[PDB]
RNA sequence: GUCUCGAGCCCUAGACAGCCGGGAGGUGAGCUUAGAAGCAGCUACCCUCUAAGAAAAGCGUAACAGCUUACCGGCCGAGGU
């Protein structure tokens, strides 16, 4: 099979072996696509995805380097955008962000601060009772997003009583 | 401004409950042209656009209460 | 050959002398 | 999990899925009941408008409301089940 992918005008992508740079005005993303007799190649102002085998294993990864590419192409230009909300019920939390990490304080009332590092070029904006994680590498946006939500995580207790926590308000 | 359909058929009838099962159990009756003077009534509240198939809804609730044509 | 897609056609056929493929089909006729 | 072979059916008059839009009136059917208005129960389950739209398939409410399913239309475009 053979998938051809039209790159924007915005966008301009260089490639070496199996790594592919994206490049565009919210950024830059460089990702590794290898899997078995794939090949992924840049044709002037194409990016071509394929392959000389049509079994199911193979598309099922053809199918996921499309998407990969598709989502750096929003990347450099859009960007990615998660918005969360941080809610409370008896103690006010502290949500801040000091240096490259986004630190939680007095959660369920805790002494010590509960902290998660941000990945990558991901920016983390805080507006009050409003958080927005953005950047142009979906995956690092995506987990620095998810890391927030799990950073709150319990266990120990009911979940449906203790609902305190920063929470994935808004999904791209 | 116009009262429901239901209401005016226990008007022009003299009977006012229904009956346990319709259709196999006849209560009511009604004429030809005892049904074509509630149909001169409605007509915002009614989609048709003739009267022939303004008269057709309101059979649409008769022979499924106990009322007989004549 | 659907049986209602011909008596469609034939139906919007018969409002032009007196879907949007069932439209473009009978302005073809 | 993956490979291979057969059968039926659907499809460029646009299939399968997804997303958007519509999902309307007589009427909130009748009986029951303080009330019950798709949706507690019983019975019926009828016709207008129309491109569709159940006397309502599933949640939801004290009852409404509200959310969608059926069904119809659009975007999409190649196989689908
Ligand atoms: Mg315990």
């Amino acid at each position: 099979p053979r998938v051809e992918l039209e790159i924007p005008e915005d966008v301009d992508a260089e490639q070496d072996h199996l790594d592919i740079t994206v490049e565009g005005d919210n950024g830059s993303v460089t990702r590794r696509l290898w899997y078995p007799d794939i090949d992924v190649s840049v044709d002037g102002d194409t990016v071509v995805i394929e392959s000389d085998e049509d079994n199911a294993k193979t598309m099922s990864t053809i199918g996921t380097f499309q998407s990969h590419i598709e989502n750096m192409f929003h990347g450099v230009t859009e960007g990615w955008e998660y918005g969360m909300e941080v809610f409370y019920s008896h103690f006010p939390m502290q949500v801040n962000v000091e240096g490259d990490e986004v630190v939680i304080e007095n959660f369920l009332g805790e002494k010590a601060p509960r902290r998660t590092t941000i990945h990558g070029d991901t920016d983390v904006e805080i507006d009050g009772e409003e958080l927005t994680v953005s950047g142009p590498d979906i995956e690092a946006v995506g987990q620095t997003a998810a890391d927030i939500e799990q950073l709150t995580r319990i266990n120990d207790k009911d979940v449906r009583v203790f609902q305190d926590g920063v929470y994935i308000t808004r999904k791209p | 401004g116009v009262p429901p359909t239901a209401e005016l058929i226990k008007d022009e009838a003299g009977f006012e409950t229904g009956s346990g099962e319709p259709q196999e159990d006849f209560v009511a009756d009604l004429s030809v042209d005892q049904v074509k003077q509630i149909a001169e009534q409605k007509h915002p509240d009614l989609l048709s656009y003739d009267l022939t198939n303004a008269a057709k809804e309101v059979v649409g609730t008769c022979t499924s209460l106990g009322v007989t044509i004549e | 050959i659907p049986e209602w897609k011909q008596e469609e056609v034939d139906a919007i056929v018969e409002m032009i002398e007196s879907r949007n493929t069932l439209l473009e089909r009978a302005l073809d006729d």
